């Protein structure tokens, strides 16, 4: 799956005047798919452990707590709960993405969650929570990768800027676990 | 005893040999959108089969 | 780049196809698939060499031996 | 190889002394044990077998104190300005250490008792450790008083320590005010910070859990010093400590032939600085190859909408 | 044979921090790689078989690597 | 609260004896204790996360086993 | 079954409840939970000691030292 245009939206939000190279964009996409598979896999195992047949926002939240390190877990949980309450309080927004105040596609997330056969049923709040977590992690990475690009006096984020952002952050390095990329 | 790795002639290993620096296209094949993305159910069944294969050996 | 060229690409792809002849008799590989394969092989070998040099240092030897390689793999959980 | 002034021994009450010390290096192939005595202008070490080794205050380049906290021994180390000989060959480093105890307890039927009295013995070890550290501290203060600030002992900063392999053995190196030091393992590692021209870090790249650290001296005939296989987690801390001692550092993916580099420099010292000096260690094709992202293949419609509702 | 060149083996060990090499290493390294590459291909072709494809793609390689170590390509 | 001191030196000695260790340095005990406190912490951190997902204040044995699968 | 519980149950249970206090979350522990923790901790330590003894042999030493423990954990990929 391709999340590139949504990563570009997130990049324009944290660093309005910073671009990204084709290899670096492909790196961001593979990170998003990797974590999506990990969080989705953890939410399905939790759904079978409690003998439920449905994955709700609660299953996504506990999965994010288990996989992310401390501060990243706290920040991702906060963003997820905020997007769910925005989606749960107001019906006015035309698109489900703008309903929760997110750039990442909630509909694509919900479609992929159901495609993977992780559970019998997928609740309404789970894809909003997963999209918000994916958006925050992309923002934190792009913020740090943008900070590295500014320090190198480069106008765009190239692969090595991504590597610096990741391994120099303890939690980001732990979360990726030094996945290999070239 | 052994064989040093840091000394004069170290650079000899790092020569660009163009006949060997690139992939050849003998068995390499290019789909031009002919191949398809792997389907989720097939991936699940493949992982199940690989688990069964691993169990029978170790 | 001269530094980045760790494994020559052509002998690696001959070895990939020689292994490919043992699982499915007629196979074709994508250029991106083999390039990912070479990248992964180089990173795994470097990670094993680092552990090996750690084992050699533990043995008070500047030179690494198959003793060190086998110990690193055993602790890593590869071959009993 | 270098003449040394005769030790000035005065017979009087002021004779600070310390017992139960093993000398490194030894004089025979057997561990010689004796006592260290602080005289007017130097130290006298009296062995049980009568062996006596002397070290002048003016001959001490670095007096180092390693406390027994976190280690099996407590050590006084001395790196000398000029080499001295007391056994066969000449020794440039001389130290005196006292073991904490329990060095090698072995398992078997001898320790099968597994009694609960080990708590009291732990206190006896704690009292022994506090005794050893207090006695070493008192002897250092007496000697630092005697020299009239001619020689100052230095205590390593374990907060700044890191694990590295200079001598083909992964040990702990701790900075001091004047040097980078590891005196817990023989042979010892002493490098004077003042004598360091710069630092170059090799094998620094993603997906690596270790790196080599290269020490280049202001004296260019001296071969560089390697500290191999430091965890990557220790890189940024070491860098900061270097910034506190005003030592310039560089990075490099590829390991460099330093013996060849030094030779090229020494045989033409002038032309080396005309290319820029050490400008080759710090940077200033890949931009042309990579392509900046642009909107392509339109985008997903994202207008599917619908929801479970009730 | 394997044909993984001795200079390629040396370059790998150099980046790993190795300073001195025993002559036995070259064939030992070749044998170790022969294990590792075989295992990944065994998993990857299985992913290829389940899809009605006779050509292994990069995504098949990445899926096999997820079982051991994740790569962020493709 | 120092209960990582409460794991006895004999208990460390017995664990090494079952592990094949013949002879042990003095500094091992503290290193063993710190390693254990790290490992137990990772499991307990995970285990409590399962317990409150089921909305419970009591950690069960099934919570412990699922956390061990992660490590 | 075959496994013998070397670590005394009471001090280990003290340690488990201390770990709960550090996290600052108040939860109860079943007795079965604490014993499963004890079995896993002992097994992990024995397995780590086996790799540690392997490191000591490689150094031609009969005695194990913290150096050996650190090397084995480093290769295992721990922190």
């Amino acid at each position: 799956e391709s999340y590139s245009i949504y990563v570009y939206k997130v990049l324009k939000q944290v660093h309005p005047d910073t671009g990204i190279s084709s290899k670096a964009m492909g790196i961001m996409n593979s990170f998003v798919n990797d974590i999506f598979e990990r969080i989705a896999g953890e939410a399905s195992r939790l759904a079978h452990y409690n003998k439920r047949s449905t994955i709700t926002s609660r299953e996504i939240q506990t999965a994010v707590r288990l996989l992310l390190p401390g501060e990243l877990a706290k920040h991702a949980v906060s963003e997820g709960t905020k997007a769910v309450t925005k989606y749960t309080s107001s019906k006015k927004a035309k698109t489900r993405s703008s309903r929760a105040g997110l750039q990442f596609p909630v509909g694509r997330v919900h479609r992929l969650l159901r495609k993977g056969n992780y559970s019998e049923r997928v609740g309404a709040g789970a894809p909003v929570y997963l999209a918000a977590v994916l958006e925050y992690l992309t923002a934190e990475i792009l913020e740090l990768a943008g900070n590295a690009a500014r320090d190198n006096k480069k106008t765009r984020i190239i692969p090595r800027h991504l590597q610096l952002a990741i391994r120099n952050d303890e939690e980001l390095n732990k979360l990726l676990g030094k996945v290999t990329i070239a | 005893d052994g064989e040093e790795l840091i000394g004069d002639g170290m650079e000899r290993d790092y020569r660009a040999i163009p006949e060997l620096d690139a992939y050849e296209a003998e068995g390499l094949a290019l789909d031009d959108e002919d191949v398809e993305e792997l389907t989720a159910s097939q991936r699940e069944a493949a992982e199940r089969a690989m688990r069964q294969r691993d169990r029978e050996a170790g | 780049k001269s530094t980045e060229l760790l494994i020559r690409k052509l002998p690696f792809q001959r070895l990939v196809r020689e292994i490919a002849q043992d699982f499915k008799t007629d196979l074709r590989f994508q250029s991106s698939a083999v390039m990912a394969l070479q990248e992964a092989c180089e990173a795994y070998l470097v990670g094993l060499f680092e552990d090996t040099n750690l084992c050699a240092i533990h043995a008070k030897r500047v030179t690494i031996m198959p003793k060190d390689i086998q110990l690193a793999r055993r602790i890593r959980g590869e071959r009993a | 190889i270098v003449k040394q002034d005769s030790l000035v021994i005065n017979l009087n009450r002021s004779n600070p002394k310390l017992k139960d010390l093993y000398i490194r290096p030894n004089i025979a192939q057997k561990r010689m044990q004796g006592s260290l005595e602080a005289h007017v202008n130097g130290f006298r070490f009296t062995s049980v077998r009568g062996d006596k080794v002397d070290i002048l205050y003016n001959n001490i380049k670095h007096a180092l104190f390693q406390p027994c906290d976190g280690e099996m021994i407590i050590v006084l180390h001395f790196h000398l300005k000029n080499a001295i000989m007391f056994g066969k060959k000449r020794h440039t480093d001389v130290q005196f250490y006292t073991e904490v105890g329990e060095i090698t307890t072995d398992l078997g039927k001898h320790q099968h008792m597994h009694d609960r009295d080990d708590l009291y013995a732990e206190q006896m070890e704690r009292e022994m450790r506090h005794k050893l550290k207090t006695a070493f501290k008192n002897f250092i203060e007496k000697v630092e008083a005697l020299t009239k600030e001619e020689l100052e002992f230095e205590v390593p900063f374990r907060d700044l320590g890191f694990n590295g392999a200079p001598y083909r053995s992964t040990c702990l190196l701790q900075p001091t005010s004047s040097a980078l030091v590891n005196a817990t393992e023989w042979p010892p590692f002493v490098v004077t910070l003042d004598e360091v021209e710069l630092i170059h870090f090799e094998r620094v790249q993603f997906h690596l859990k270790n790196f080599d650290m290269v020490i280049v001296y202001k004296d260019y005939s001296k071969k560089v010093t390697m500290i191999n296989a430091i965890p990557v987690a220790s890189l940024d801390p070491i860098k900061e400590w270097l910034n506190s001692c005003d030592l310039k550092y560089t990075e490099g993916v590829q390991s460099l032939n330093w013996t060849k580099i030094m030779k090229t420099i020494v045989d033409d010292p002038e032309g080396f600085f005309e290319q820029g000096g050490w400008s080759f260690l710090e940077p200033e094709e890949s931009e042309i190859e990579d392509e900046t992202f642009n909107p392509s293949e339109d985008d997903y419609e994202e207008e599917e909408e619908d929801s479970d509702e009730d | 044979i394997q044909g993984i060149t001795k200079p390629a083996i040396r370059r790998l060990a150099r980046r790993g921090g190795v300073k001195r090499i025993s002559g036995l290493i070259y064939e030992e390294t070749r044998g170790v790689l022969k294990v590792f590459l075989e295992n990944v291909i065994r998993d990857a072709v299985t992913y290829t078989e389940h899809a009605k494809r006779k050509t292994v793609t990069a995504m098949d390689v990445v899926y096999a690597l997820k079982r051991q170590g994740r790569t962020l390509y493709g």
